[PDB]
């Protein structure tokens, strides 16, 4: 591999979305969950046993149309009903763009808020996966954050997945949920069973630092604080790890605030360099705190190729691609 | 004696390709003849007479406001107009069976369906000027109505996105016990697209209470259907994919209203999706930006099967209808029509600041930063921009 | 007597829907019964001795490398794979009855009409283990085969993305006066995507000389047929668009063979589309990754309805086959496909450089700039790569 | 309102577009065009003449499908006939998306170049025009620009956008060609009859300038200019104004080169800000030329809300805005 709330039970990163969505249906009647094969519990198990406890009405397979996917759960959406539509791979959620680009996302704004789909929101397995190539790894989120009127998501563990999940539900406005697969059998963590929030467009540091700041989101989120920890240990540097969370809206007070402490920025996703979101990061804090940069901002990215079989361990933006950069960095 | 899960059928021993029925198709169901005759006494519903005025006064209003405001986009007074001439009847015809509260999805040459349900001339007219008393608050092109009260969703743009939205309604009203029905207004051309391939499969697995609605006008801009499609239209589309369907002559008002009153009963008592073409004749370019002597027989259909003047002969027949009152509803109608033409021009547009909101239902910090950066803007540079007929 | 441009039909003075028959849907075309019996000797294709073994040959070293292949995955030795089993029948009989030269696109459950056009079992182990031998440069998930020099279009995941695009190279066929005809194989599955709404209605109204071949194997992974559709299969969306179509027996060799047959003559003289849907079971699991006995029969299929068998037993007539060469048959079988699969698993994979070439047809500038920082990289971290068994 | 070769004749936009197409049928037999409406001359004339000239085989209209449209082109391409696709407005590409990004953008790579699609060329209307609200009105190209194995080229005229419209179709990779729309009646100029071309990937300097370096692509391209003239004759500022002309692969030579010299950059486009394509841009020049910044790098973009009917005057980027912004850069 390349990497308070009462009671809690260790729970793995699919377990704590199906725990999201039982909380979620439990105590919202409308809500409904639906997509290709989510009926027997999903080809990730994220629905297993949703059906028998909440009924075949309220999870249930659609046909395998990803546009009428997402159309399907805007009009019930526009109903006031909660829509819990699954998309199986984000490399697949390309048929719905129109839906979610020109539908969902301009919805309310095109009504003068006379309609909306608020209470949609669509996930999807993310990220790469060892093996997934083409189509079982792709990382979209760039291609949302250019479209106001959506909320793009992604977490970093079962904890932040269920908070962020019920977040996205309970939310007025469409949300994209991506799941970063990698981790949905990986290590458990103890994830509260009752239902519980993380607030969207927040930010999280989740280990302080002075000479460099690091930002990631998904599983890169671990590969940076490994990061960290060689850099401590080789170069004597005291990084601040940000996982960013929520890619629209953005948390850019958060990272702006670490940048002037530190001067320093390192930015780091596996989508592809050009056109990704460390872009969009970068300028930005590039015009917020200009007077601060002591090295140019860096972007650790995959390539601009589409993503490999049997290449990937020599396209991820690994933890030693990381550590170089970070290295040339702080000798600039 | 077969055995697949995937289809229910007889073994056959000898090689046969299944062949199309276009020559003749499924057929056009008729209740009033080009003279406004009743051709089956058992098919006649008898609709009482005010009703019948009610369809009648409701498209020929809707025809003198197309024809005002056709003029106001030639003069450049508004950005855009579509009229609704020659399908004024599968409007109003099918508005008529349904229930007021049933959720009407459409696609923009659907504005009878508004006018039926009294939708006022002054927010017509506010939507196509973009001014303060829009409740789109001025964002959309002309022609793309909604309203909240009248259960008529929002019109956009993209062709057929409308049709798997209208069917999860559909699914939505079917779990609250809602006896409500949505009906999903499409062209023959948008039926080409993705999206309806989506909804129509869609709401025959799912049994949603739906009826579709297709208006085949013979073409989609400059496109004839022999370049659309080589199926028998779209009705013998529905049972492919398991939705009853009927095909009827959208220039009859009764035709249409007997076969949407019969899809909408059972559409809400079975859950299951009916579909319903309705044959008519595009009499108007295809909008403001077209020029449809381009590429075509108008003439034929204005003068020869028009829905308004069919209905017309059958209420002169019932005795209910007669010249005076022709001239006087003519006479009247224009008059309310240029009460809100004139009204809708002196509004002012509104608040600039209203380019920010409802893009989220809460404005993003970042997104509030902007509005105050126009704000600032429009201090120092102000003389610059149009603000004379912006509200604020 | 209706005018209406978009439909040719007489008028109807009753208010009556069109019931979809699902019931008693198209029926399926049979040549052989279970037992390999002939049932109309009409129909008999009375294909020669060496052809009707190629078929057989072909269908079982396929069985053959699934279940080598299905167990290299089991042991981590490729990363995924899918086999074909009870679906050999649709591969193999429609590819003996088009030319060596027509364009195929397939889904990716596709692989016996590779077999059958002699594709090496070393191409098809290249292309699971992403080894220096692979043409596609070990880019692809396993199973996502491709072949120039055999017309096999290569494989991708996105379901039903091959449908348009095989009706824009039959188009392309027919203005180059080709006479060829380009077949495109996709599940029932798939045909629920938009995608093959838009290949069905070009194919027939840009008039071109294709063959749509979906195979109805009862599930597209967890889903059953009743939640995939509700009409009767994909046989009866056919005519709709003006297609002729017919549904088989799919694990009939010999009624696929008849079909394919005769819609590519006809296709290819009428520059027409056809669709022929073949009825047949999933016996297999998805894919490594499913575990299909949580959701579902299997047995009656592998048993009592199997392509292979029933081919055997046809053979075992003519007196072509008996077991002495069944068992040779199986013994030799099993030897090629070891040889090629411990050839393949001894191969290198490719240079990693090779990640980064046909992005575009020339590296951009910024491309081999990427491509220069990987190689720096390497050299300062190599020790942490899988170098080894990396070529170069 | 908002803004060598042998024998020329004055063109407008559109009649440069007829000319490419005529000039590429002539000299190409496998060509054809298709998309809706283009066999009686498209809804801005940009087919007129071209079936009568040509035939019926080689323009003609499709269903009103635009997956269809993209996918047919491809399936064309595939057997290496040139397809010159039409989507009717910008606005409705994204049905079409899916066969974009996960299929045109990847089938050389996919399939280690024993197929491709480098003959198929999208092109459609693009930008604002006015009054075109949400749908009539959209520039996609940052959507696009985050997909690696698609080109995208946008002219700025008549002259331009023959030469980079002929690139395109002669170009082995799938390539998206964007008009602006507002300037296919807006003023002619010369432009050769016969064909040329004009590279991709390779931005013009259309005015040198010492103080700041000004970069647009499309109409905004003369917005800029305008706005070197305000800062001539208000500022005494001498602007390097850069038609960047190819969105990816871009040049970023060109525009490193520019800023080198003059210490300051601004970029501007038609598209919302976040995720917008100057991002990119701004990122880039700051990693490759921080030392040589003198003030932040400024992006004047639309705001991130869909495009607005009433409101398009507000909305835009305009002379007045990108002056401004100007204006506070050179005062840093
Ligand atoms: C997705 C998409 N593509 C193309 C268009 C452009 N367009 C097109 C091609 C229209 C013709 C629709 O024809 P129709 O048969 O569906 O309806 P009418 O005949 O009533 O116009 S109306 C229109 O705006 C669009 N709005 N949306
Ligand atoms: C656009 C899209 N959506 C979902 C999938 C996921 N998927 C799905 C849902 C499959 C089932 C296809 O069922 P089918 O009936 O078409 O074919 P088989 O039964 O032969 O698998 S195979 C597969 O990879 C995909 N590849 N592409
Ligand atoms: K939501
Ligand atoms: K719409
Ligand atoms: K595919
Ligand atoms: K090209
Ligand atoms: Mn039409
Ligand atoms: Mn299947």
């Amino acid at each position: 591999a390349h990497f308070e709330y009462g009671q809690t039970q260790k729970m793995n990163l699919f377990q704590s979305v199906t725990s999201a969505l039982d909380n979620s249906l439990a105590k919202d009647p409308t809500a409904v969950i639906f997509g290709e094969d989510v009926a027997f519990g999903g080809v990730f198990r994220c629905t297993v046993g949703l059906r028998d406890k909440y009924g075949k009405d309220r999870v249930f397979n659609t046909p395998l149309c990803e546009q009428g996917i997402v159309g399907f759960g805007i009009g019930i959406a526009v109903t006031g009903a909660t829509a819990i539509a699954e998309i199986q791979f984000a490399d697949y959620i390309f048929p719905a763009f129109d839906q979610i680009v020109n539908e969902a996302a301009k919805y309310r704004y095109r009504s003068g808020d006379l309609f909306n789909c608020g209470s949609l929101t669509i996930r999807s397995p993310w990220g790469c996966v060892g093996h997934g190539a083409l189509y079982h790894s792709q990382s979209p989120e760039a291609f949302f954050a250019h479209c106001p009127g959506i909320k793009v998501v992604i977490p970093r563990s079962p904890f932040q997945a269920k908070g962020l999940l019920l977040s996205c539900i309970e939310d007025k406005n469409p949300c994209i949920f991506f799941e970063p697969k990698i981790l949905y059998r990986a290590a458990a963590e103890e994830v509260p069973i009752e239902p519980y929030n993380i607030p969207l467009s927040q930010a999280e540091v989740i280990q302080e630092g002075s000479d460099v700041t690091l930002v990631a989101w998904g599983t890169q989120v671990h590969v940076i604080r490994e990061v960290a920890s060689m850099a401590k240990e080789k170069l004597g540097v005291s990084c601040e790890v940000i996982d960013l969370r929520t890619i629209i809206p953005w948390d850019v007070d958060t990272i702006c605030k670490s940048v002037i402490k530190t001067g320093r920025l390192l930015i780091s996703h596996e989508a592809p360099l050009t056109g990704g979101f460390a872009s969009e990061i970068s300028s930005t804090v590039q015009e917020e705190c200009f007077l601060n940069l002591e090295a140019p901002i860096s972007r650790v990215c995959g390539y601009d190729t589409p993503f490999p079989h049997i290449f990937e361990p020599f396209y991820i933006p690994d933890k030693w691609k990381c550590y170089d950069a970070l290295r040339k960095m702080i000798n600039y | 004696k077969p055995q697949f899960p995937g289809a229910s059928a007889e073994f056959i021993d000898k090689l046969e390709f299944i062949q199309p029925n276009v020559i003749s198709g499924i057929p056009i169901y008729r209740v009033m003849d080009r003279q406004g005759q009743i051709i089956n006494p058992s098919e006649d519903p008898h609709l009482p007479k005010e009703k019948v005025l009610k369809l009648y006064k409701s498209m020929t209003l809707l025809n003198t406001m197309d024809r005002i405001l056709y003029e106001s986009q030639r003069q450049g007074r508004i950005s855009f107009y579509m009229t609704n001439y020659g399908e004024e009847g599968t409007h109003v015809g099918s508005a008529a069976a349904l229930d007021n509260t049933d959720l009407v999805f459409g696609q923009y040459r659907e504005a009878g369906v508004l006018m039926y349900r009294d939708y006022p001339l002054e927010l017509f007219m506010a939507q196509c000027y973009g001014n303060i008393s829009d409740l789109g608050k001025g964002r959309q092109m002309p022609v793309h109505y909604g309203c909240k009260e009248r259960h008529f969703v929002t019109i956009s743009s993209p062709l057929a996105t409308q049709i798997p939205q209208a069917v999860g309604a559909a699914y939505a009203a079917k779990r609250a016990n809602a006896n409500r029905v949505v009906i999903c207004y499409f062209g023959e051309g948008a039926a080409s697209e993705g999206d309806a391939h989506a909804g129509f499969n869609f709401a025959a697995t799912l049994e949603c209470p739906i009826i579709f609605f297709c208006r085949n006008n013979g073409y989609a801009i400059s496109t004839p259907t022999s370049e659309q499609y080589r199926g028998d239209g779209i009705a013998a589309r529905g049972p492919g994919y398991g939705i009853m369907s009927i095909r009827v002559d959208g220039n009859d008002v009764f035709a249409v209203y007997n076969a949407t009153k019969e899809a909408r009963r059972r559409a809400v008592a079975e859950n299951q999706p009916f579909l319903i073409e309705a044959m008519t004749y595009r009499i108007g370019h295809h909008s403001t930006s077209d020029d449809s002597s381009a590429y075509r027989e108008v003439g034929y259909w204005d003068k020869q099967d028009h829905p308004i003047s069919r209905l017309r002969h059958y209420l002169l027949s019932q005795g209910w209808w007669d010249e005076e009152q022709e001239k006087a509803w003519r006479k009247q109608s224009r008059r309310k029509v240029m009460e809100a033409f004139e009204q809708a021009e002196r509004k002012p547009k509104p608040n600039p600041n209203l380019l920010f909101s409802d893009v989220y239902q809460e404005m993003p910090a970042q997104l509030r930063k902007q509005q105050e950066s126009l704000a600032r803007h429009l201090q120092t540079y102000g003389e610059h921009y149009p603000l004379d007929h912006f509200d604020k």
